[PDB]
């Protein structure tokens, strides 16, 4: 795997801790007091990290993330485990909040208490057909699952002398902490790890000390029973016998250096990297109905000793069925160990046999973690760097161009699902077959039910956006796909203001009404005769209608933009295209006409202002023509004869009536994929942005030459809008409420 | 003496309304089970988002709080957060949840008193035509059925919405054993409150 | 002292301990009183008011144990019966005005919690067991206290909440409630409702 | 007190090294020295466990500190100086009486002819003491264990310096009760219990014979190893291991006990996965099978080898548990077996209960019922005829042995099986982490009741010992320097200091490397942790870390390869930073005290200002541009003796 891109700062030593989030945001340690500090990562933005202040009091030891992203924690070896959430909603302005305290240090993983939903990925034996059967949903219980059948948010934490903390999260806001000891016999726990048993969530607490002292599982279960939280431990059967102190080969390896359970959520697989100075050997076990006893799974040949470990964290199906149609199709992505060395090197593992997928002999790793599709490695290495390499699907084999376009289609498709996160596979599509992606997508998402369909209607955009920003042949049409989603936003958020008082008979709601009529009955040439075969009973306060207009006199201006690009003045492929020639979104526009017109003729404020040339030529009215004769001749299918001769005659005179307005366009920049190289390296700098490759696109307000106010910024579709809703207490609250969370692509806020 | 659940949608475009839909008919609401704000009432909160959310928890279910101030403290601070650039919220996998929890109470109860259950879906959205595919119990039930499954169980419900939606009242009508602002659809089972 | 001084300051503070040997009473911290009240006060047992440390003379580098609350000696005197006297003339309190002092109510809520400590370890089971004389006496103790304004019943159970809270548990929550319900009927008509 | 607490058998010369050492740094006149060293071996007898641990520090007091003194006197008029040192400690009446109490006879009489009888306290001085003493024993008004310890010292070191049923006599009448941990603790105090322990493992050695026929002289060389594997097991658990240990490695025998020793014996520390290579030989099992299984009655034991016997019952006890587990050994007959295992020689019982200890460890608590009652009948009592010519006290040994074996895992489950229970606490200075809290509190609690009262105690030396290795070196020093930063009275910062270097003695090698290298850094180098280092704390924290610079570099082109050299390097570096840099405040004048101390307690150990390294003596001229200190300490800083060293040193001085 190549470097996708690695970045140093400008300039003892603690163990570090790197977590990978759902969405794409790391949170490492970076240990230089900024010693103590958590940096936070944007994956798709480096050289812009916020550093939160962390407030701890020694290393920060365990760093873990919320399952749905969102929530950090963080312990140090003091006790103070740490929830960290996000201030209003925003991803580089972290604040502190309820946490709890025990003066040991938590030095086993903190663990987020698992929600039912597990995962399941039938890899290649149905890569084929649809979606329920590709990603299947296995049937894991939560911890303590409710009162009433939803999990319980919390966190348990094994610190050294053994205790363990619950510590849940009641839906009220307060915790509800508690502590017990492991085994009564209380002992060393220097390396620790917890992972949860499907069975009801009874999750088992792996602990071991340092050198030929027995690896000691334990159970504890949850008890929310008489409103005070309650744990309950039983051991398990401990598995001494490394297998390195029994092959004469005596004190070759005294230390464990890692144990980490194979998978969270994946007990009765753990993993178990002895070492020494100088050497390390790893092995696997499994806990195996013979009595339930330990016994190897797989062991490794003698090695330099590992500095890091990495687990995948994407959700594999290890049915023998399944490896086997893995292992001829070549989708390598969830069987991966990531191994870390001294010496330098990078090696990935077969998860159960623990023999060698690739390398990277390329000051060594202190701190790995892998991504959440097997693509992208973080690798916060020695000296203060951070690298995320390229983990191809099939480990370096050419295989062919169609296979490859089935492994990443997969994945991409499970990010649809889960909605997770796309950014590892776009680190890897070539510039030479983004198109093919996307007529594959087009083909997956018509085939699928229509019911899922409307779950993916706003990310199959966002990830068509994404994919298109390659291909250097396509780039036309990024521009396009986030218009349509901000269209298909103000669509239904006026359809969605009319609230009538009449619902007259019959089940018609007035947004149905509008499109019925707008589109099968009155397709009129000509307006006030489509607001004549309506009922004019859409009233609004004349006060949202008032706060409506900056938004309305966007739709007025596309309209006139998009209806100005009918010639084809510019000699390549403008950005307007693609809303031309057949779309529906004529018909959308369309609505959105009539409907601003039956709006003004109430309030005459809340209108598209256009300078016109002719004073009294009711621009509104000759808009409303254009759009009506380019939708005739779009609705029906076939016809390549829409500009014909009239149109294109009536649309390059529109710059003598109007005239015709700048907008912006929200691709607003173009992100560091599709410019980090095929091969070559990235050098970056934190704060310092790459040298060379002021709309509020939400509220459509100008701001200035500079912004004097502050504003967020969508992390992938470059959006920009400002953060204290600078409107007035009067402003319409279904849209800085709708962006309030996720922007319309779907990405966090960045402070700017 | 009856125990309540209210399944509020959590971020769709009821927020604005939600601050006058609040008091005109759930402050009357919480009256008629207390008079001005662990046996007896035991009332409950469910809050679903839509589907825009990398997992973050369709929906967020409270508790059974038998203190009419508490569920006051929950019903305030319901943070209407993002809610897509998309209409139709999933009041399908809110349903579900709501079965649930009176399924619950249920088999709490098991109990001389088998009293009236009144779960109340504040919603501006329609439904959302897909499955109940977050919970564990029904997976696989469209809402219809669970609307279906919600009357044959004998418990009576009132869709509250800010807004007149046809596919919401073809909703309430489809499962069987007054409105302070007249855009409002406001039609109640089995509660009383001030015309 | 300040990191310019140092060495100086603290090794001429440290000369003076010789002195404030020869005007300490060795064993101060551990020796207790007879409670009659007859010998009105002794300016012996005396303590401050606001801070129950032993009023010490000058300024002198004493021994730690002397800077330290007399948690120990307040709570023997507050044990034995009939001591309210003494206790009034050791804290200096005089029934001239409100005091609320927080000393006081602070470690009254710790002598109720030490009684319900002692209410476990097997208690004569069906019987208080010589920890019944320990809520006999609290009673009138606590009546005397507060019902002669120098403490405050809703802060003084404020404080007993927080302190039973993540405290074990129930085995003496009759008693408890019994010393509560003393005051309760002793001016609940007269003080005021949320009080 | 820890030397005598944790340490007894290490070696004399160990002990002298680090009481030079100590008096030196603190410049402790002579004649308070011995006082103290007596005090304290007094305050250890008095507060000590009642049985075997009060043997301990009595052998400690009376043989083994004199020697000490002894070789303090070679590495130095000190018989006037232990004169004056045994008068001011007979000017203590409290402390004498409770000794005298305690060990039922005037235990100042005795340990005053006691060092009489070394080179020390010439014989008038060693009259008027007793005289005086005698005179304040008028005032205030079974051969007792002191004169026990001090004839068990000389007879059993000169008779068993070096076949028949008479050394059966002989161990008979050493195991006649309370003559077992006398003889052991005499020869761990003198430095001897390796050859008594070399003594005994070659007899035991020997006693794996099996080339005779009668069985007259067979059950002789029976019950002969049955006792020597009870005493060196003995010798295993409560004097430490590793004084049994091979010390030459010829390759080539490593008799039987030693092997095993280190197969199972668990210790603590050690766990000992059982399905080893090497508890299971499996080479024949069939053999004890039926040796245990057919034969109702005794064991043959005519040719019994004893040398593969002990070895197979650790296999043999494997199966014969799963059998009984399936179902196909009828408890009855287990009850059987387990009677005909304890019946004869119960080291076979010892070697069992050792393999059935360490698999009942690695088991899961539904999995554990039967391996436990195993265990509860193997510690019953034979209550049966046809038993070997010593039954009771080889029985009460093997108790103590299997109770000290077992203690650790019936303590999850709880599985209270009890025990004959005589010599009232057979496990002193067990479990002493109250569960269920953490570590942090006991610690701070523990070292508030240290500074309480200056001396240690003998608990509180075993309550730190398990939260220093419960926990980390890093952890123990950490939160202990924590505390001693938060007192602000100079008295009890400086006794926090004198007190947290003994209760740091515990590996006081990587305690000084964790100390110097994570945490004085961590302190110098935060501007917010500056603020703890002010002036009472402060020159507390810097004698600490000079003395600890200098015990751990003193104890046994530099080497930069070795861990301590590398840190004091770093340290001095950080030193340099910090003196010219900017910003000056409580950081710099703790780096100035530190250079003053280690110019103080400067000896010729650290020849170099202990390892100053070469790029430094740079910062001596910083050391006086800020003087704030006399002449000629600055040579002594300096490395002297050296052609650089002449220039610099002498461009310094020109200045001050």
């Amino acid at each position: 795997m190549d470097l996708a891109y690695v970045c140093e700062w400008e300039k003892p030593s603690v163990p570090l801790a790197c977590a990978w989030s759902c969405r794409n945001l790391i949170a490492f340690t970076m240990d230089l007091d900024l010693t103590r500090m958590i940096h936070i990562l944007d994956t798709e933005h480096p050289w812009d990290l916020h550093s939160i202040p962390s407030e701890h009091h020694e290393a920060i030891t365990c760093l873990e993330w919320d399952q749905s992203g969102s929530r950090l924690l963080s312990a140090d070896a003091d006790g103070q485990i740490k929830c960290w959430s996000m201030a209003d909603h925003l991803a580089n302005s972290w604040e502190s909040s309820v946490g709890s305290l025990v003066e040991g240090d938590p030095i086993v993983a903190l663990s987020w208490l698992h929600n039912g939903v597990k995962l399941a990925l039938h890899v290649e034996k149905s890569g084929a057909s649809s979606f329920g059967e590709k990603f299947s949903r296995v049937k894991f219980s939560p911890s303590l699952t409710l009162f009433g059948g939803k999990p319980m948010e919390g966190w348990i934490a094994v610190t050294v002398s053994g205790l363990v903390t619950v510590s849940l999260l009641k839906p009220s806001g307060q915790v509800l902490t508690s502590t017990e000891s492991l085994c009564r016999l209380r002992g060393r726990v220097a390396l620790a790890d917890i992972a949860f048993t499907g069975g009801g969530n009874i999750v088992v607490a792996t602990a071991d000390g340092s050198s030929a002292s027995p690896v000691q599982f334990y159970k504890v279960c949850v008890s929310v029973v008489s409103e005070k939280c309650r744990i309950d431990t039983e051991i398990l059967p401990s598995l001494f016998m490394r297998c390195t102190t029994d092959l004469n080969r005596k004190d070759k390896f005294p230390a464990i250096t890692h144990l980490k359970f194979l998978a969270r959520d994946m007990s009765e697989q753990v993993l178990l990297c002895a070492s020494s100075q100088t050497s390390s050997i790893v092995e696997c076990w499994s806990l195996r109905k013979e009595i339930l006893k330990w016994r190897i799974l797989s062991a490794t040949n003698d090695l330099d000793r590992v500095s890091a470990v990495a687990l995948p964290k994407l959700p594999i199906s290890l049915t023998n069925t399944d490896l086997k149609v893995a292992s001829d199709t070549q989708f390598y992505p969830g069987l991966g160990l990531a191994l870390a060395f001294h010496d330098g090197s990078v090696h990935i593992v077969h998860r159960l046999s623990l023999q060698t997928m690739a390398v990277f002999y390329s000051v060594h790793l202190k701190a790995m973690q892998l991504s959440w599709t097997s693509l992208a490695l973080v690798g916060i290495d020695s000296h203060g760097k951070l690298s995320v390499l390229r983990l191809s699907p099939s480990m370096g084999h050419p295989l062919e161009v169609g296979l490859a376009l089935r492994h990443l289609l997969f994945l991409l498709e499970y990010c649809m699902v889960t909605g997770y996160d796309w950014w590892d596979i776009l680190l890897h599509v070539q510039p030479s077959m983004v198109q093919s992606l996307v007529e594959k997508l087009h083909e997956e998402y018509t085939r699928q039910t229509a019911a899922l369909q409307q779950v993916l209607s706003t990310r199959i955009l966002a990830m068509k956006a994404s994919l298109c920003k390659l291909s250097p042949c396509t780039v036309t049409r990024v521009c396009d796909y986030h218009t349509k989603l901000f269209l298909i936003a103000i669509s239904s958020t006026l359809k969605s203001l009319l609230r009538p008082h009449f619902l007259n008979t019959p089940d018609k709601s007035p947004g149905d009404r509008l499109t019925e009529i707008c589109t099968k009955i009155t397709d009129v040439d000509i307006d006030k005769v489509m607001i004549n075969l309506k009922t004019e009973e859409f009233v609004l306060d004349m006060n949202t209608l008032q706060a409506l207009q900056q938004l309305l006199q966007w739709v007025g201006d596309f309209v006139l933009y998009l209806l100005a690009s009918l010639p084809n003045q510019g000699s390549l492929l403008r950005p307007g295209h693609s809303f031309l020639r057949d779309g529906t979104s004529l018909g959308m526009l369309r609505e959105l006409m009539v409907v601003i017109r039956i709006w003004g003729l109430l309030k005459p404020s809340c209108l598209p202002v256009y300078t016109a040339t002719s004073d009294t030529q009711d621009s509104m009215s000759l808009l409303f023509r254009l759009l009506t004769k380019l939708w005739i001749c779009c609705r029906d299918e076939g016809p390549a004869s829409e500009p014909d001769e009239a149109l294109v005659d009536e649309c390059c005179l529109l710059p003598s009536q109007l005239l015709i307005p700048s907008l912006d366009w929200l691709p607003a920049s173009d992100g560091l994929v599709s410019r980090l190289q095929p091969k070559q390296p990235l050098r970056l700098q934190f704060g310092r942005a790459p040298t060379l490759p002021k709309i509020d696109h939400l509220r459509r307000l100008h701001l200035g030459a500079c912004p004097t106010e502050e504003c967020k910024a969508c992390t992938r579709c470059g959006c920009v809008t400002m953060l204290k809703s600078p409107n007035r207490t009067t402003a319409v609250k279904q849209w800085e409420q709708r962006w309030i969370k996720n922007c319309l692509c779907g990405g966090l806020w960045w402070r700017v | 003496v009856a125990d309540v659940v209210f399944v509020i949608e959590g971020t769709a475009n009821l927020g604005p309304y939600f601050e006058g839909l609040r008091k005109h008919y759930l402050l009357p609401a919480i009256e008629y089970f207390n008079g001005g704000p662990y046996g007896g009432t035991q009332y409950s909160l469910v809050v679903f988002n839509t589907v825009d959310c990398a997992p973050e928890s369709y929906v967020q279910c409270h508790a059974p709080t038998s203190s009419a101030y508490e569920f006051v403290t929950w019903l305030d601070g319901i943070k209407f957060m993002g809610g897509g650039g998309e209409s139709c919220s999933l009041i399908a996998e809110g349903l579900s949840t709501a079965l649930q929890l009176f399924d619950d109470f249920k088999k709490m109860r098991e109990q001389i008193g088998q009293t009236h259950r009144v779960c109340l879906l504040i919603c501006n959205s329609p439904p959302y035509l897909l499955p109940a595919v977050e919970s564990t119990t029904y997976s696989g039930c469209t809402t219809e059925n669970l609307v279906q499954q919600i009357g044959e169980r004998g418990i009576h419900f009132s869709i509250v919405s800010p807004r007149k939606l046809p596919a919401l009242r073809l909703l309430f009508e489809k499962a069987a054993p007054v409105s302070q602002d007249p855009r409002h659809m406001v039609l109640v089972r089995g509660l009383v409150l001030p015309v | 002292p300040h990191w310019l001084l140092g060495n100086l300051v603290s090794d001429f503070v440290d000369t003076f301990r010789p002195t404030a040997r020869i005007n300490s009473i060795c064993g101060r911290c551990s020796l207790l009183p007879v409670v009659n009240n007859s010998g009105a006060i002794c300016n012996s047992w005396k303590l401050d008011p606001a801070t129950l440390r032993f009023p010490l003379k000058g300024l002198l580098p004493y021994d730690k144990d002397l800077f330290e609350p007399q948690t120990a000696l307040l709570r023997y005197v507050l044990e034995q019966p009939y001591s309210r006297d003494m206790v009034c003339n050791m804290l200096g309190l005089n029934k001239q005005h409100k005091q609320r002092c927080p000393v006081l109510e602070d470690q009254l809520v710790d002598l109720v919690v030490y009684a319900m400590e002692r209410s476990e370890t097997e208690e004569k089971f069906d019987d208080g067991g010589t920890s019944q004389l320990l809520w006999q006496h609290l009673s009138s103790q606590l009546i005397f206290f507060v019902l002669f304004q120098f403490a405050s019943f809703p802060h003084m159970v404020l404080s007993l909440h927080q302190k039973l809270a993540g405290r074990g548990l129930i085995k003496g929550r009759d008693h408890l409630m019994w010393v509560l319900l003393q005051f309760i009927s002793g001016s609940i008509q007269k003080n005021a409702l949320a009080d | 007190l820890l030397e005598g607490t944790m340490n007894l058998t290490g070696e004399t010369q160990s002990l002298v090294e680090q009481l030079t050492m100590v008096k030196r740094m603190q410049h402790i006149p002579t004649p308070l020295f011995v006082l103290e060293i007596w005090k304290a071996c007094f305050v250890g007898l008095i507060e000590s466990p009642e049985g075997t641990e009060e043997l301990k520090w009595t052998a400690f007091t009376f043989l083994k500190i004199p020697q000490v003194l002894v070789k303090l006197k070679k590495y130095s008029d000190f018989t006037e100086d232990v004169n004056c040192a045994f008068e001011f400690l007979l000017k203590l009446t409290p402390l004498l009486d409770k000794a005298d109490q305690r060990c039922n006879c005037d235990c100042t009489n005795f340990l005053l002819q006691e060092c009489g009888k070394q080179g020390l306290l010439s014989e008038a001085s060693v009259n008027n003491l007793m005289a005086k003493r005698k005179a304040d024993r008028e005032h205030a008004p079974i051969q007792p264990n002191i004169q026990l310890i001090l004839r068990a010292e000389p007879t059993v070191t000169n008779i068993l310096k070096t076949s028949p049923e008479g050394l059966l006599g002989v161990l008979g009448h050493m195991l006649s009760g309370k003559s077992l941990d006398l003889l052991l603790a005499a020869a761990a105090a003198t430095g001897k219990l390796k050859s008594f322990a070399r003594k005994f493992i070659n007899l035991n050695e020997f006693t794996t014979y099996g080339s005779e026929e009668s069985t007259k002289p067979a059950s002789v060389r029976a019950l002969l190893f049955d006792i020597s594997f009870l005493m060196l097991c003995h010798v295993a658990q409560t004097y430490g291991s590793e004084v049994i240990l091979s010390e030459s490695r010829t390759g080539a025998e490593v008799p039987f006990f030693e092997t095993w020793m280190q197969t199972c014996m668990p210790e603590e520390g050690k766990i000992l996965n059982p399905d080893h290579p090497c508890f299971r030989p499996d080479s024949t099992k069939v053999e004890s099978l039926v040796a245990l299984l057919n034969n109702s009655s005794e064991m043959k034991l005519v040719q019994m080898k004893w040398h593969e016997a002990c070895l197979s019952i650790s296999a043999a006890i494997l199966e014969i548990l799963n059998a009984w587990e399936n179902g196909v050994l009828a408890f009855e007959s287990i009850q059987k077996i387990t009677d005909n295992i304890k019946g004869k020689v119960c080291s076979l019982a010892v070697c069992a209960v050792a393999w059935l200890v360490a698999h009942v460890r690695m088991l899961g608590l539904d999995e554990r019922e039967k391996s436990l009652q195993m265990i509860r009948q193997l510690a019953g009592p034979l209550f049966s005829e046809n038993t070997l010519q010593f039954y009771n006290e080889r029985v009460v040994i093997m108790n103590s042995i299997l109770e000290r074996m077992c203690a650790d895992v019936l303590q999850q489950t709880a599985t209270q099986i009890k025990f004959p229970s005589t010599g009232v606490d057979t496990m002193p200075y067990w479990n002493l982490l109250p569960p269920k809290r953490p570590i942090k509190e006991v610690l701070t609690d523990i070292f508030a009741k240290v500074l309480e009262k200056g001396w240690v105690d003998s608990r509180s030396i075993h309550i730190f010992d398990t939260l220093l290795h419960m926990g980390g070196v890093y952890w123990f020093c950490n939160n202990l320097i924590k505390e001693l930063l938060k007192e602000t009275r100079k008295e009890h910062t400086l006794r926090a200091v004198e007190l947290l270097y003994s209760i740091f003695c515990l590996d006081m090698q990587q305690v000084t490397l964790v100390l110097l290298g994570h945490i004085l850094p961590g302190l110098l180098t935060d501007s917010s942790k500056w603020h703890s280092l002010m002036d009472p704390p402060g020159t507390a924290l810097a004698k600490l870390a000079v003395w600890c610079a200098l015990s751990s570099y003193s104890s046994h082109t530099v080497n930069m390869r070795d861990p301590l050299n590398r840190v004091l390097a770093n340290l001095f570096l950080l030193i340099s930073s910090i003196l010219g840099s900017r910003t000056a405040g409580p950081h710099t004048q703790f780096v100035q005290w530190f250079m003053e101390e280690c110019v103080d307690c400067l000896e010729q150990g650290g020849r170099g200002s202990v390892l100053q390294f070469m790029p430094f003596t740079t910062v001596s001229e910083l050391v006086k541009v800020s003087a704030m200190s006399s002449p000629k300490v600055v040579l002594a800083i300096t490395d002297l003796s050296l052609p650089l060293g002449r220039q610099v040193a002498a461009k310094a001085i020109a200045a001050l």
